[PDB]
This record gives C-alpha cells, structure tokens and sequence, in this order.
C-alpha cells in the first residue's frame, strides 16, 4: 500500500451489527447535518451527524438516531434521491434497498406517524447495486447477476432494458445532469445512459483491464474517475476516451473510487481491504502520492461528504471519520 | 476515418458536397481490393473490375447526380489485366478524330472487340478467330485500326481487318516470338535463341512510324509491322543501360560498386506512350545479400513524339509491395490521354508526378505520399486536363492554379464557339 | 460438486464422521495461506455448522471464536463460547 | 460405383501456426556459365516427400520439404505437423537464375545430404550434414529433433563439381511441375526438362551427383541426335514435333530396362520413348475413346496436362488427360491394358468435364476414385472442386471451402453498439491475421510509432486511440444523438476492414498444394503463407458441401430412405445458407437472455430479430422454398440425432 502522511482514526463512531456499506447525500437530499442510512445485519438506522470542524459547539462528534428499524435480509446497496427534502422544510425519505430476497424494498415515510413498505420484483439474481435515475426522482436503475439492467418505477413496472456483457458490478447517477447513468463492467464498456429516450448515445472502453468502479466529478460532468488494475484513471468526456490521466494508488489493486462530494481535484481511494492495515489514499489530481492516509484495521466502506472533504470507513463494528487538509 | 494529403497548389473539391462515388464503391465492394484504374483526359473513369468493366463519367459538380455506372459484357477465362489490357486507341497510326480515343476490352480466348468511338457507346465489332490460342495479357493497337494480343507464354494473335465492321483473328506472320511453343505456328518458329528457359513477355508497344517494341526478360526486338507481315530491324538492350542510372540512383558509394553496376536484375511490368516520349513501369533488385529488396524504377523517355530516344530519366518508388508473374496491380502507371505535360504514376501508398515538360494547361508536380491512410488508391491520372486524385471516404479533388478556363475576348470567344459547334434556345 | 475436491476430501477422510468438517477445516487453511483476515475470521466463524468425532478441530475453532470474541468486544458471547 | 466426398476445411497458418525458425542468411555463388537476367520465376512452390521406411514410428514419419521460389531466390524451409524441426530454413539467393516449379532434389546417402536444384543456367548442390560425419538423429518418436544443418559455416556451398551449366537446345519451358531426376537400371542419372519445339530434354549424367562427362538429348520422335539436330529447324507436324508438341507437365514411370517417357501433346497424342531406345512405339489419340472433335486438336491451345498413377491396392495403372483448350475442357480417366510387348493399350474409364479455367495443381486419388483440382483465376480469386469419376458421367463438381475475399455485413442494431461487435469479429482468430491489425492501427493512427501484440491493455489502448482519431477525424459532435454516433463507428470499422483487406489480400494468393502419402494431411503454399486443409467428418463435411450437390449425389449414401435424405439435405442447405452472415450482437443477446431468468424461445425471436437487423438480402423466400420439400423427416431426425451425441456422458 502506501504510507505518505498517515494518521489514525480522528472521529471514532461505534455502532451495533457489522457495517458493510454506508453513503452521504447525493446532492439535495437535506442542508441541516449530515445525514446518513446505515443497515447491519437485521436493524437499519438513519442518524443526522454533526462534527466540530463544521460548527462549534460539537464535543468532536455528535450523532442522533432519527429512525430505526429492523428488516428481513440483509442489504447490500441504498438508493439515494438527488432532490428530496428531508430536514429542510417538509420531511420526505423514500428510499430503496436491495436485500436478500432477491426483490427490493422501498421505504417511504414523512416524519408523521406512517411510513409506508413496498416490495418490487427486480432481478430473480444477486442484486448488486442501485440507484435513482432520475433528478426528481421516479425511477431507480438496477444491476445484479443477469446482464440486463431493469429501469425499475416507484411501482414495479419495466421501463427500459440494457444489455451487458458481464454481471452489473456497481451503477452510478450524475445528478447534475440530464438522466446520465453509468453501468460499470467487467469487460469495460460504460455506457452513458441518457434515460432522456432511453438510448445509447456514447460508449467508452475502458484500456485497463481489469475495470473495478467508476463516477462521475460532482462539480464537472466532463472529468469520470475510474479505478482499473493498480492505478486510478481520469477521463475527459467527450474529447477523449482513452486515458487522460493515469497514476498509481497503491502497491496492490484497488477496490472502488469515489470523487469527492465538495470539490473537484481530491478524492479517495482504497486498495486491498484488510490483509496489512486498511490504508485508505486521499489522493489530488495530478499526485501520484497520496495527499493523505487514514489507518483502520479493515476496509468496507468509503463516502465522501458534500460540506467539507471528510470520508468515513467502517470496520469492525466502528466508523472512522477522517478529513482533508485542502 | 483518417486521411493526410500535400498541398501544391490550390486544393479544392472536383465535386461539390462529398461524392456518392465512395459510398458506390463501398457498396459495390470494388474499391476493397487492389484496384489499378485509368483516369482519362474529359473525364472518363475506367475500372477493370475482374471481369466487370465499370466505364462512366465525371466532371465539376457532382454529388448525387452523376452516379451512373456502365458495364461491359466480359466471359470468364482468367484475364491478367493490369493496365495495357484496358488501353486507349491512341496508338494506332489512323489520325482523323474519332477512332484515335476508343476503348479496349479483349476476352483472354482468341477474339479482339474493338470499339468504333467512346461519346457513342453500344457499337462493337465482328470478328472472329481462326489460329492462335488464348490468355491472353497485353493488348495493342497498331495502324489500320487493327490490334495484337500478347500473352505471358509468347502468344501473339493479330486482327486482320477486312472491312470496316468485319474482320478476323490470326497468328503472327512468320511465326510467333520468343520461347515457350503454344498453340498453332506456321513458318519460322520462336524469335528469341537463347540457352535460358522461356521469355516471359511485360509488354508491347506499337508506336507512330512503323515501330514496334516486344519488352519481355530477355532482349527487346523492334519489328516494322505492314498489318500482314514484320520486319526485324536491330536486336538492343535497355537494361544494360538501365542498370547504371538505377545503381546511380538508388545505391551509393559502396566496396561492389563496379558489381553492383555490372548487376542489378531488371523486370519489366507497365509501359506506355506519351506525346513527350514513353514511360516504364519496372523493379530492380541488387543481386547481393538474402533477401533481396524489390525497388520500383520510374523510366521515363523525354522526346517530342511517341518513339524513342537517349534522354532517360530514373527516379525510385518507395512503398514496394510484392512482386508475382507478369501482370501485378499493386503497382500500376497509368497515363491519362496519352498527350499530357505532366504523368501520374499511382502506387498502393503514393502518387508520383513524372514531369515530361512544362505545364501549359495542366498544373505539374503533384508527389503526394500517404501515411494515415491505408487503402490502395484506386486510380490516378489526369481527369478534363485538370489534375484530379480519389481518395477513400474523400472523394474527388482537384488541383488548380494559374492554368484555368477564362473567358476570351473578341474574336477569339467566336472562333472558339464556331470550332466547338455549340447551339442554344 | 467437482470431482478433484471430492477425492482431496475422500483422502482426508477416516477420522470424522462428517466431511464438511474437513472439508471447512481445508478451504479455511487455504484461505489463511491465501490472505484476508477478515475473509479468514469470516470463514473459521461459517465452518462451526457440522460436528464431528474429531475434537481437536472443534476445539480449535471454539478457541478462534473466543480469540474473536475478546478481540472485537464481546464478554457474554465470549463466556457462551467458553461453556460451549 | 464409388460414391463418397472428401470435403476439407481451410485453417489459417503463419502467424497462427507458430514454429520455432531460424534461417541462414547464405547467398550462393554461381561458378559455371551464368545468362544474365532471364524470366523471373515467381510465385513458385514446390514438394518433395521422404519415404527411407514403411513403419509409421520413427521420426521421419509424415516430413515433406517445401520449397518456395520468388523472383530469382529461394528459402529452403522444412514443416512438419508432428515432429518439431530445429534450423529448418535456410536462404540461398542464386544470382541470375530462377529456380524452376518443382526442381529440387533430395538425396540421403551414407555420408552428407545431397541437394540438387535445377535454376535457369546454373544447377546449385548443397552438402548437409548426416551421421557418421555429423551425426543426425531420426531414431524413435520425439517431440523435437533436428532437421538439416546445424551452425552457419555449413550453409554455403559452391564447389566447381557442385556447379553445373544448364544447357537448352533449343531451350525448355518449365511452366510447371515437369522437371524430373531419376536414376537408370546402368546407375546412370536422367533429368527430364519440359524442352521447348516439341519433345523433352534429356540430360544423362554419370551416377550420383558429381559433375564429370553429361550429355544432353531431345526425346521428340526417333533418333536423339537428329531430333537435337532438327530442333533449331522450323516444323510442325506429326513426324516433326513442334511448338504443337509440349506438354505442360510430366510424368515418368520406371518399366523394364528401357525407361518410358510419356509425353501428351498439344494434339491429343500421347508417345512413350526411351532416352537411349527411342523407337515407334504407338501413336495413342485420345480422340479414338473421348467423343469426335478434330477441330479442337487442329486448332490446339494450352492447359494439356498428364498424370499417372500405378495403384498397388488392385495393380491397375490409371492415366488422367486434362484437355484444356479455348473450346473444351475435360478429364479423361484411362485404364492400362498392357500386351507384355512394349505396347500397351488404353481403355476409357471415365471423362468428366469443367469449366474453362487456369489450373495449376491439380491430381485424383484412386483409394476414393475422386479427382480434386484448385483453378488459381487472374481475377484475385481461386477455386477447388473435386468430383468422382465413377460415380456420375457428367459430374458436378463438389467444391471446398475457400474463402481468399471475406466481407462482412452491415447492421445498424436498436439499442446496442456494432462497434464492439466488429472489434471482436476483427480480432477473432478464425480470419485475417494480426499483422494486418496492426499495420491498419498503425496506419490510421496518423503515422503512429510501433504496435505489440503481447500487452492487452497497450493494445486496447492504442485500439481506443485509433478509434478516437477516426471518431475526430469525421465528425465532431457524436454526443447528442444515438443513430449519428452508430453510423460513425460503421463508417470508422468499414475504413478499418478495407484497411485490414488490402493487406490480407496481398498475401491470400494461393500458389500450390502439398500432399503427402500415408496420413492424409493436405497444405496450401500461398505467397509466404501456409494454411491446412482439415478433413471433417461425415455430418461436417455434408454441411460444408451446398444442397445443391448433395441433390446430385447419391441418396442411397447418406441416408437410407430418399425422401429423409433429400430433406436433410434441404435442411443442410438451410443452415449453410442461414450461416452466410455473421456477428456479435445475436451472440450477446443470446448470453443475455441466458443469464436472465426467461425461455428459450426469447432467446429464439432475439437471436432471430439480430440476424435481420443484420440482413443485407432476402433468404427467407430461400428458406421456405427448400423447406416446403419435405415429406418423411424420419431419417433427418435419426441422422441428427446420431451425431450431435457431444455432451452425453456414455463412456
């Protein structure tokens, strides 16, 4: 791995079950805390978090549990909305998941006394990942084990359907744009779904073989950071499609990228999870160093936050914040 | 796609808004195979498509309008064209104005349809054969409107006109040339006595004054043809000449020198006729190491006329593919009309200018490489006196400067008018 | 499933009366020569599911459970492995 | 009657096929007379295989050397689809002369390896090493062993004995496989060359091969030395042999004590003479068994060609006259029905005609009674086709799989990408080479440096490069619709396939075949490309082969009903039909509809909807046409029931 700059855990959260997978807002999904949706094993638990580098009067960190509930199978990927008001002004959380039943499980509720459960039938495989397509939010795209990607409603009705060459490994929105979607693969060809008409419009290959995870920079639509082989890969949309930049992450391979949710230059990035300490790089465009390290006993997990650079990793039934210097 | 030319002059577009002649041949899959086609002075395009002899038109303006292909009844025997099989009549020695521009299209079996004009297409002759054989190569045409079909094994066949649209097929009088015996003889057999093995025949050239070259890889025999019989004049050699200038051209100072002058194996491919002189097509390779490298020699002949002469000029061609039997189409030199100040010799990845004067209505100098694009150009030449090139996924593009078409003034407009036969409404 | 490791069990077998054991006990210690701890850990805690008359693999893994166990924070579960 | 089709299936070599070679950058000097220039004899191959043994267990089992003659140099090069051969290439470059098609000899005495090529002026011989001066191994069955030589010092040789001047009274014409050497029953050697002026040249040279005392002779009627003397004299009839008397291949047999050579003329005549006991023999005419035409022997032509075969299976000589003039075409098969005094006499076994066509290489076995020839056109473009003479009297002519011109097919698709689809059929092994691929990558990339072949993310890389410079180079806004971006990747592949074409065709031109007896196994020698010729089973090669042969076969063959066997050969003809236009998209629709949960019959409409988005032209009307002549399936079934038994354990 690598080992420039490093520090420890600064803000050290214990929880209950075992976190595997934890995400911040997309982008409009509430401006008061930062709220996050966290499910073990059998309890998912939303929590609106405050820490001092952001207001004042925060004791290093401060977490209130909003709402906990305990579901069936356990979940391996959340739905985010782009544009729902949560905390704002009138309450609004719907969201879906994708558990072990095979079917996914969407939770609507509006902080007054009700919350709404409703099951859609999506892939008879492994559902893999998830997420909203939609900038007002009225569809969720699919990937799972099956090589069709369902564009799946609030109702349970298909849409569209998109083939692929190799099980659908992750799904990425860009919310700042115009129904854009990417579908990650193992063969390395991401197309830029515009769910506008529900055609393809561009497709890029990806050179580095094998291609892990891939999105899009929150503050530019033309930058998509890639995690390949080894090193991490910035491509410039639509001038070129092969690799603009390229640069090392780790000594091993890596795992998934994730741009960073505030600026448009640094990001993270994590290689083997576990085996010699959990190393997770905060790296800067045009660094092939790593800018930071965050140390942690195992990786699973990796968010960025939209107020200021902070990730979190989750562990052995611990979360572990940590900041960027820029 | 990809595509890199060089500039000269002033490059525009012949056509007008990207030809459909591209997206034709596309289609047609002709321009997917080495094509080695003419380009003829007024615009006529030929394409010795296999057995699918493609005849049009092109001029200024074309895009969608000018799309239409004419095609040539050809039977199936194997024919070895090239450049000499579909050449035009402008080495006959009748002058007139009419059956000096014809087109060519003989069958490799032992007939020779010769055509009356081109403006009129749809006319043909009659003519069958009595002696001879077949496969035959090189066509050409001598004076009385008659023609000899040569082919790779020594066989020549002769068209003896009886009229004026009912003639015949013949053997050679006196005998065929060179070695290799095939079909019918009569009178002396074979030419050419030499303790070797065969002559494979390149090329044959009938030009103005009772002149007539057999160029094969052997000797070069100049035979006075009367339409009925020939006469052998004087037995030369062009190679041991040749030989020096390639070696002056391609090698340098060298430890064999004097070897590598004395050396050099020449075989000849393409040989044509020009209002300055003629202009062979020919490799060269040095008898040194294994392997041998394969150079391509640009033998150009400056003179006045159509016969020969002293003043020979060797340049080298890059871009060599291979070479195989006698009649390859990777390397093809076409002339356009037989009377142009400037030629174009179009190789798989080049187009070279041979200069053969000064330009009085055709713009000279046109070398132009090619790097990004890998497609074998399909034709080159000279098209209505202007230089015009095809390029794949391009189309056509012309070449112009200072020689143009003005307007003239006074009298000239109206000798010009009256000489032209030009009418209106 | 798959012949080339029904017979590296079968050549294992002659001391348990279940293979399964065996058989976790195997993928386990090629997954430790392999790497990742977690998968390790998560794997010594999925092979406690079949029984067996060899003890000491049992106990083995019962002694992993408690490393685990007072390793990541748990006292009762540690005590119940213990009386297990 | 003997009925049975031996179709053969192409495999690409070359680059393909690898083999560990080394040539020996070695130019020979010629030592005795030289000409000077002369025909370059281009496009040359030629085959020589060894037979020291009967038991098919030692090493040189199966070996052949090939030759392949170009312009005026050679490289000696040894493959051998069994054994492994090490220093198998080697080039000698003959100043001034070219090697004749077929004209190398191979002698394996006790010491060294003798090598005998016949050129144009010039006979060049080589010594090889052998045991008991370098020891050679050829014992027992390995993998790898050595072939001929060893280090660089024994790779040129140009010995005064070893030189020798080629004489032409009045000259020869090696137009094809005709150049013979073989010994007498006095020891004395025999060249046969294809002389020109009627007859063939003769030289006699003393035994082995060291230059001492020759002497040369014109085998064209009676007497040696008046027929070398009337050569240079100008004559053309049936006591003077002539330009009218030469045949373009040649074909001796060793019989009693006076070595018989056939030679066909240009008139339908076939003569026997002996090199020293020339004598009147019998005129044979084959016009007297083959249908009246005078016409076409007074008229002559070119293409008379003669081969013989002796087969021992039986002990009946057969002898196969391909007439080819401008008029006729055909091969008439004869029997021998010898007399037991110097006279034999021939019966007419069979005559199939053709088309008119250059052929090249071309033979018949006689273990199957089938007759295979290739017709290498001038139209950059050959065929093969084989038919069996006792089994229809007119014959049909069966043809192989060839393929020198492939093309692909157009298709805009719906929802997918073709660009994807036509990477992968341009970078599947089963066409083209990758050496095409690269030189178009580095073409189209505006002169780029040097592509691999080895690092697959270099070459998506540089392929990704490539496809982004077409992509910029033709248009510059590909992003806002979803047919414009499809139409300028069909436009970029279609550039890129004619860019790969002009390459491939360059070096498809087929020169000759090789075939060797025992162990069938049949290589094609193209300009420097080797490929094989596959045999396929019963059910493949009935599928390779159209419906509309298998309609002229017999029925009684295939299947036992007619009515079954004429509908499994309409079904056959369906599929062969049916398979003329492939792609990528059906194949990912396929594995999709596959590793989604649904039926087999999606999987059907997906795959069928995918070969019509592909489809250029109808077949359809084809298809129902050849599907309406159908009335007892039964032995259909049963046929494709008993052979698609793959995955079935019953073993």
């Amino acid at each position: 791995m690598k080992q420039d700059s490093a520090s420890n855990a600064t803000y050290t959260v214990d929880c209950e079950d075992y976190v595997h997978v934890v995400e911040f807002n997309p982008f409009d999904s509430g401006e008061a805390g930062s709220l996050l949706a966290y499910g073990g094993i059998s309890y998912v638990v939303i929590a609106s978090c405050r820490f001092q580098e952001e207001d004042s009067t925060v004791e290093g960190i401060e977490f209130k549990t909003l709402k906990t509930f305990h579901h069936g199978e356990r979940v391996v990927a959340i739905a985010w909305s782009p544009e729902t008001r949560c905390d704002a002004l009138l309450p609004l959380l719907r969201f879906a998941t994708a558990a072990g039943d095979k079917k996914i499980r969407i939770f609507t509720s509006d902080f007054q006394d009700k919350n709404e459960y409703k099951v859609i039938e999506g892939h008879s495989g492994y559902i893999n990942d998830l997420v909203f397509c939609s900038p007002e939010g009225t569809d969720i795209a699919s990937v799972g084990d099956d090589h069709t990607c369902r564009i799946w409603d609030l109702d349970g009705k298909q849409i569209a359907m998109f083939i692929l060459r190799s099980p659908g490994m992750s799904v990425a929105w860009h919310p700042e744009g115009a129904f854009k979607l990417m579908v990650a693969e193992k063969t390395g060809t991401i197309r830029f779904y515009d769910l506008t008409t529900h055609q393809a419009i561009l497709s890029l290959e990806s050179v580095q073989v094998p291609l892990m995870s891939a999105d899009w920079c929150v503050r530019n639509t033309l930058r998509i950071g890639a995690v390949a082989g080894n090193d991490w890969i910035i491509w410039e949309m639509p001038r070129s499609s092969y690799p603009q930049d390229n640069k090392p992450a780790h000594a091993d391979r890596a795992r998934m990228f994730r741009w960073s949710k505030c600026n448009e230059n640094v990001f993270a990035t994590t290689g083997y999870p576990g085996k010699m300490k959990s190393q997770i790089a905060i790296h800067h465009l045009a660094h092939p160093q790593p800018i930071l390290i965050g140390t942690a006993p195992v990786g699973s997990g990796l968010s960025w936050h939209r107020r200021l650079p902070l990730c979190v990793v989750g562990g052995y039934r611990k979360l572990f914040f940590w900041l960027t210097e820029m | 796609p990809a595509a890199s030319e060089t500039v000269n002059y002033n490059v525009q577009l012949f056509g007008s808004s990207l030809p459909v002649k591209v997206m034709e041949a596309l289609s047609n899959a002709s321009a997917d195979e080495p094509m080695a086609a003419c380009i003829h002075e007024g615009g006529w395009a030929w394409l010795a498509c296999n057995d699918r002899l493609i005849i049009w038109k092109i001029s200024h303006s074309s895009s969608a309008k000018l799309m239409v292909c004419k095609e040539l009844p050809l039977p199936l025997s194997d024919s070895e064209w090239s450049a000499d099989l579909v050449d035009i009549c402008a080495q006959t020695g009748d002058p007139a104005a009419a059956q000096s521009v014809a087109l060519m299209a003989a069958t490799p079996e032992g007939s020779s349809r010769y055509w009356p004009n081109i403006l009129h297409e749809g006319t043909y002759i009659e003519s069958y054969t009595e002696f001879g054989s077949s496969l035959c190569a090189f066509v050409t045409a001598v004076k009385g409107n008659s023609f000899i079909l040569s082919s790779e094994k020594n066989q020549l066949v002769r068209l003896t006109p009886d009229a004026s649209g009912k003639m015949n097929q013949r053997v050679l009088p006196q005998g065929q040339g060179m070695l290799s015996g095939i079909g019918r003889r009569v009178s002396t057999l074979f030419g050419i006595l030499s303790p070797a093995v065969e002559s494979t025949l390149c090329s044959v050239l009938w030009d103005k004054g009772d002149c007539f070259y057999t160029l094969t890889d052997s000797s070069i025999n100049k035979w006075d043809l009367d339409d009925t019989s020939e006469s052998q004049v004087l037995n030369w050699d062009m190679s041991r000449v040749l030989r020096e200038y390639i070696s002056d051209a391609i090698w340098g100072s060298e430890s064999d020198y004097d070897d590598i002058k004395a050396g050099i194996n020449i075989n000849y491919l393409s040989l044509n006729q020009n209002c300055d002189g003629l202009v062979i097509l020919s490799a060269a390779w040095h008898p040194g190491d294994n392997p041998c490298q394969i150079y391509y020699t640009l033998v150009t002949v400056k003179d006045e006329g159509y016969n020969i002469s002293d003043e020979i000029t060797v340049e080298v061609t890059q871009f060599n593919p291979v070479f195989q039997a006698r009649g390859m189409q990777l390397c093809q030199l076409v002339v356009p009309n037989f009377s142009s100040q400037a030629c174009y010799l179009y190789t798989q990845e080049m187009i070279f200018a041979c200069s053969t004067g000064t330009g009085r209505s055709t713009l000279p100098q046109e070398k132009i490489p090619f790097e990004a694009q890998g497609d074998n150009i399909v034709g080159a030449g000279s098209c209505e006196g202007w230089p015009v090139f095809f390029i794949r996924k391009s189309g056509m593009l012309t070449v112009v400067a200072r020689e143009t078409a003005s307007v003239l003034p006074e009298h000239m407009e109206e000798s010009l008018s009256s000489v032209s036969k030009s009418s209106r409404q | 499933r798959e012949d080339f490791l029904e017979k590296l069990i079968r050549v294992e077998e002659g001391e348990s009366v279940s293979p399964r054991l065996q058989y976790y006990n195997r993928v386990l210690r090629l997954l430790e020569d392999v790497g990742l701890p977690e998968l390790v850990i998560q794997l010594a805690t999925i092979a406690i599911s079949e029984a067996s008359d060899d003890w000491r693999s049992q106990a083995a893994l019962r002694t992993r459970i408690f490393k685990h166990h007072l390793d990541m924070g748990h006292n009762s579960q540690a005590y119940d492995a213990l009386t297990q | 009657s003997v009925n049975l089709e031996r179709s053969y299936m192409e495999l690409i070599g070359a680059e393909r096929e690898t083999s560990r070679r080394n040539f020996r950058d070695l130019s020979l000097r010629p030592d005795v007379s030289l000409v000077i220039g002369g025909p370059k004899y281009s496009d040359c191959a030629g085959g020589y295989c060894y037979n020291e043994s009967g038991s098919l267990l030692s090493a040189t089992r199966n070996r052949f050397i090939h030759w392949t003659s170009y312009a005026d140099t050679l490289e000696l090069v040894e493959l051998s689809l069994d054994i492994n051969l090490l220093n198998n290439a080697v080039r000698l470059k003959i100043l001034n002369c070219s090697i004749l098609p077929g004209g190398v000899h191979i002698c394996e005495t006790q010491n060294n390896i003798i090598v005998l090529i016949l050129t144009n002026q010039t006979v060049h011989r080589l010594i090889l090493p052998h045991p008991s001066r370098m020891y050679r191994s050829e014992i027992i069955s390995d993998s790898h062993i050595q072939s001929i030589f060893t280090d660089i010092g024994k790779t040129n040789f140009h010995d005064p004995n070893n030189t020798y001047v080629i004489p032409a009274i009045p000259g020869r014409a090696p137009n094809s496989t005709a150049s013979t050497a073989w010994l007498s029953s006095d020891g004395e050697a025999l060249f046969a060359l294809p002389s020109v002026s009627g007859g063939i040249l003769v030289i006699k040279m003393p035994p082995r091969d060291m230059e001492g005392l020759v002497t040369i002779a014109e085998l064209k009627q009676s007497s040696v030395m008046q027929r070398l003397l009337t050569g240079w004299m100008p004559s053309s009839i049936r006591g003077d042999p002539g330009p009218a008397h030469l045949p373009v291949s040649l074909a001796v047999h060793t019989l009693d004590h006076d070595s018989y050579l056939f030679a066909l003329c240009q008139d339908h005549k076939l003569r026997m003479w002996s090199y020293k006991d020339q004598m009147c023999l019998m005129v044979a005419d084959m016009l007297e068994y083959v249908p009246v035409s005078k016409d076409i022997r007074q008229t002559a032509g070119t293409g008379h060609k003669l081969r013989l075969a002796y087969s021992d299976t039986l002990e009946i000589l057969y002898l196969g006259v391909y007439l080819h003039t401008p008029r006729q075409g055909q091969f008439c098969v004869f029997q021998l029905v010898c007399t037991e005094s110097n006279r034999y006499s021939l019966e007419h076994t069979s005559s199939i005609f053709t088309n008119q066509e250059t052929l090249i290489d071309f033979t018949f076995t006689l273990s199957s009674m089938n007759i295979w020839a290739l017709w290498l056109d001038d139209d950059n473009q050959t065929v093969m086709k084989h038919i069996n003479f006792e089994r229809n009297q007119a014959g049909h002519w069966n043809p192989v799989f060839v393929n020198p011109l492939p093309d692909d097919d157009l298709a805009i698709g719906d929802e997918q990408e073709p660009q994807e689809a036509y990477l992968e059929c341009l970078f599947a092994p089963g066409r083209f080479t990758i050496a095409a691929l690269q030189k178009a990558i580095q073409i189209l990339r505006k002169g780029s440096g040097r592509v691999l072949d080895l690092s697959w993310e270099e070459l998506k890389k540089e392929v990704t490069l490539t496809v982004e410079k077409e992509i910029q180079n033709a248009v510059v806004d590909y992003d806002v619709s979803q047919e414009e971006f499809r139409q300028i990747n069909i436009e970029n592949w279609c550039k890129f396939y004619t860019c790969c074409l002009q390459y491939q065709e360059t070096l498809s031109r087929p020169l000759a075949l090789v075939v060797h007896p025992n162990t069938n196994m049949v290589c094609l020698l193209r300009k420097g490309f080797l490929s094989f010729l596959a045999p396929c089973s019963s059910v493949e090669h009935l599928y390779l082969v159209p419906g509309e042969h298998l309609l002229t076969v017999d029925e009684s063959v295939i299947c036992d009903d007619v009515d079954g066997a004429s509908d499994i050969v309409s079904l056959i003809q369906c599929l062969h039909m049916i398979a003329d236009y492939i792609t990528e998209d059906m194949a990912y629709q396929m594995e999709s509809a596959c590793c989604h949960p649904q039926s087999p019959e999606r999987v059907a409409e997906q795959i069928l909807e995918d070969l019509i988005a592909n489809d250029i032209d109808n077949i359809m009307e084809n298809i129902q046409n050849k599907l309406q002549d159908i009335r007892n399936p039964i032995q259909a079934i049963s046929f494709l029931l008993q052979n698609m038994d793959y995955e079935t354990n019953m073993d």
